[PDB]
């Protein structure tokens, strides 16, 4: 039965997880195999909720089993995250951070969630409500069939390593980098971001729209979605999903990254234009904007590092990532160091306009860590310049182009002087003030 | 010449073409020296086209000195003071010069701006290929034949006593098989044509290992040096109860034995599985039955023999269990081991734990099969129990008292009763 089968589970919701209990576990998870991943709508909850429980458990500590167990719970959080259904007894989230702890030390799940998991474990109803020689056979078999390492990749600490590899492995061997990285691309709120940042490349323009205060309050009050979304990407990239770097793979890659560097950019642009224009809500808005800002900037140096150190891309396509986040990271800073206080912001009720139409109340500790991050591009980009008037390099990964095109591109985006002596002054005249 | 032949050139020649060769070796060592000091200095950031090709030339014709000296060398010693120790001493010197520039070129070409990992894999592949066929060319040295009746490697394929080998032969072995495992890595994560040997080529990495295939039979050549370095080893560890020790030919076969097995036998491609498929021989099998006889008859010695044994362990059960060979291999196998189930001498009633691990992995997945399919008794058990039966009831007979090492270890007791279950 199945109340036998979480009994285990239910017995140490309120302790520990005895040695005693493990294998049991694994042989009855190995068994229900050819059910898990086929159930009916109304089991689901109680299904999710027993995976839930059984992967925090293995992950707070034979090992052909535990690893053929892991695989299981992995597989069936992978479609799971493909799927998603309304009636998941956890969500997306918790489904990536299960996945990463499982691949980790264990430090995602907490209590908070465990109780209500539980909970949902008394009151779901079982399947078949909750409110010895037959297993070493099993295992002998397992151990015949199949060899075990162990020493091709103190005690403590190379259990979890062999565990780790076991457990990374498996992952790798369903392909679940392809359904990662898709599901990260499709996401209900960087569509958008996504999209403009299409536009804008293929524009050749830049585009910021917090528009006037009123737009700006309107991308407001959603802050909290993007603040989990950011988090659950960059926990998806954080895991190792990005080795095979084909030329489409690459393309993917740096559209997700750039376009977050882009939501980066229109966050803090939106909370200059809201500090120009002007309790715990507003800082719990500063707090998050801050928050989504640095998580962008570290999910950019990830891909960043990736790229680099990559064995199938190399250093033409690392200048070109360089090449696109200094755009980004000037054209914005330009834009937000071009506010006007007042007239424009009244009379408002892109980069090109302003050029062709063509009081330092913003600022802020946003626009110093962007200026930070563009000069350590430019830095990086002159550095590579130091050791015809042909046409700007192209905006893009696969591009070819030597570092003067870079810098030449750079310099008919924006005017690059006059910005930087502008930052100067506005910086230092903040600092005394 | 060799990369624009397909081809792979050294010429020592007969002894005496190596004694020309050789004598000249100080300025060869002071020119590498300079080479390398020079190489050191940060004279190689902007890697252009032309300077890439410019210092991968430069950097893999060291690697060709390094080979050629080593290859003169070995030469010498199967041909056969202070000068001969000076000799050997500037040899050692040069080879480890040519690596050291060797590996400065590739990390420098590695970490650049402007060179990325195309140009790596490239580079990674073009020294693979030079030390695979330099060792290839050595390992096939004749010790009197072909050396006295000669008074390239196409010819060497087309017309077709390991007393050669050495230190030398031993570190060229290291970095080939490291630069294996890297490219074999790799590949892990429609019958075209060899990988271009250039710099600025492109190409997939099943692209550079079919090459490296079409250059060089692998499997044979790796199960050569396998064999060649255990059984120098042994014989060096006999006598003495850098040359001078045996931990090192140790460690390399067992290296070698752990590259074939986490990149061969355990890789998930079909390509590369189908190539393993069909370049097994019964001569290899009979070369692992020599290898099992030797380290189950010599016992436990020391650390490096315990890891050595733990790699035959692992490769012999690896290569049991993942299905590529084909049952006549596994019967052959078992009768070069002598523990053949269709044998028709008395039963050895001993043995020896390697050998009866094998055996019994062998006989339980056959037994597991037929029961999951639904074969009846497989014949081989049948067999082996009613041989055992028989050789034990001559004994009997006999009144024969046998040794401690002669009859019935408790293990293989033990085997036989989970046999006689299934």
């Amino acid at each position: 039965g199945w109340e036998v089968a979480v009994r285990p589970l239910l017995s140490a919701s309120y302790s520990a997880f005895e040695m005693k209990e493990l294998p049991q576990l694994v042989a009855s998870v190995i068994e229900s195999e050819s059910e898990i991943l086929h159930h009916e709508k109304q089991y689901e909850p109680f299904y999710s909720s027993f995976v839930a429980l059984s992967t925090h458990y293995i992950t707070t500590v034979q090992l052909q089993s535990v690893a053929a167990a892991c695989k299981v719970l992995i597989e069936f959080s992978l479609l799971r995250l493909e799927n998603p259904d309304e009636a998941c007894a956890v969500s997306q989230k918790h489904l990536i951070l299960l996945i990463k702890g499982l691949c980790t030390g264990c430090s995602r799940l907490d209590r908070t969630e465990i109780i209500t998991f539980t909970a949902m474990m008394k009151s779901a109803k079982l399947p078949q409500t909750l409110s010895r020689q037959k297993e070493v056979q099993m295992n002998f078999l397992n151990q015949l069939t199949s060899v075990f390492n162990p020493r091709t990749v103190a005690s403590a600490i190379k259990t979890k390593n062999v565990f780790i590899a076991q457990n990374v492995a498996s992952l790798q061997e369903l392909g679940g980098s392809e359904k990662l990285l898709r599901v990260c691309l499709n996401l209900p709120y960087f569509l958008r971001y996504i999209n403009r940042f299409q536009d804008a490349v293929l524009a050749n323009s830049f585009f910021i729209m917090p528009a006037t205060v009123a737009d700006a309050t309107a991308v407001r009050n959603g802050f909290h979605s993007l603040v989990i979304d950011v988090t659950m990407a960059l926990d998806t990239l954080s895991l190792p999903v990005l080795e095979p770097l084909n030329p489409s793979r690459l393309q993917d890659v740096t559209v997700l990254s750039l376009s977050c560097l882009y939501a980066g950019v229109s966050v803090a642009t939106c909370m200059a234009i809201l500090h120009v224009g002007s309790s715990s809500k507003e800082d719990d808005y500063e707090s998050d904007a801050a928050t989504i800002v640095q998580k962008c900037l570290e999910i950019y140096d990830m891909i960043g590092q990736a790229i680099s150190s990559s064995r199938r891309a190399g250093g033409e396509h690392y200048q070109n990532f360089q090449l696109l986040g200094a755009w980004c990271l000037l054209n914005s800073l330009f834009l937000i160091l071009n506010l006007s206080p007042t007239a424009l912001a009244d009379k408002g009720k892109r980069v090109r306009d302003i050029l062709s139409r063509t009081g330092h109340q913003g600022f802020g500790v946003l626009s110093v860590i962007l200026a930070n991050h563009a000069i350590k591009l430019l830095t990086s980009l002159f550095q590579d310049l130091q050791v015809t008037d042909g046409p700007p390099a192209a905006l893009s990964i696969m591009a070819q182009s030597t570092s003067i095109q870079r810098i030449q591109r750079l310099i008919d985006s924006v005017p690059l002087m006059n910005l930087l002596l502008t930052l100067l002054s506005t910086s230092y005249r903040k600092a005394c003030v | 010449d060799a990369v624009l032949a397909n081809s792979f050139f050294i010429m020592p020649a007969t002894v005496a073409d190596a004694t020309a060769v050789r004598n000249g070796f100080h300025s060869l060592v002071i020119d590498v020296t300079m080479a390398l000091d020079t190489l050191s200095l940060p004279v190689l950031e902007p890697l252009n086209p032309s300077r890439l090709q410019d210092v991968t030339v430069l950097s893999l014709s060291c690697l060709y000195a390094g080979v050629s000296v080593a290859t003169c060398m070995a030469i010498l010693h199967v041909g056969s003071s202070s000068k001969e120790d000076d000799y050997e001493s500037d040899a050692a010197t040069i080879v480890q010069k040519c690596l050291e520039i060797y590996d400065m070129i590739g990390q420098a070409i590695s970490s650049s701006r402007r060179a990325g990992g195309e140009h790596y894999q490239n580079f990674q592949l073009l020294g693979a290929w030079c030390l695979l066929n330099s060792l290839f060319l050595i390992l096939n040295l004749s010790p009197t034949a072909l050396a006295d009746k000669g008074k390239r490697v196409r010819d060497i394929l087309s017309r077709t006593g390991h007393q050669g080998f050495g230190v030398l032969s031993v570190i060229l072995a290291n970095h080939a098989i490291k630069l294996l495992t890297s490219l074999f890595q790799d590949l892990q994560v429609t019958d075209g044509p060899p990988a271009a040997l250039s710099i600025m080529a492109q190409s997939t990495s099943i692209q550079r290992i079919q090459r490296l295939i079409d250059s060089v039979p692998l499997m044979n050549l790796l199960l050569t040096l396998l064999s060649t370095s255990y059984r120098k080893a042994c014989v060096l560890q006999r006598q003495r109860k850098s040359r001078k020790d045996p931990e090192l030919f140790l460690g390399l076969a067992s290296n070698i034995l752990n590259f074939i097995t986490s990149s061969m036998l355990n890789s998930r491609n079909n390509f590369i599985r189908n190539y393993l498929s069909v370049s097994l021989s019964e001569h290899h099998m009979a070369t692992l039955a020599s290898i099992i006889k030797e380290v189950d008859k010599d016992g436990l010695k020391g650390s490096s023999d315990e890891e050595f044994a733990a790699a035959l362990y692992h490769f012999n059960h690896s290569l049991v269990t993942s299905d590529l060979q084909s049952p006549n291999l596994q019967n052959t196998l078992l009768q070069q081991l002598g523990v053949a189930p269709f044998s028709e001498g008395p039963w050895p009633l001993y043995i020896h734990p390697q050998s009866l691990s094998v055996l019994s992995r062998l006989l339980l997945i056959w037994q597991h099969k037929a029961s999951a399919q639904g074969d009846p008794d497989v014949p081989e058990c049948l067999k082996v129990w009613d041989r055992f039966l028989s050789t034990m009831k001559q004994n009997a007979l006999q009144g024969v008292v046998p040794s401690e090492t002669e009859d019935l270890n408790v293990e293989h007791l033990q085997m036989l009763l989970l046999i006689f279950h299934n």
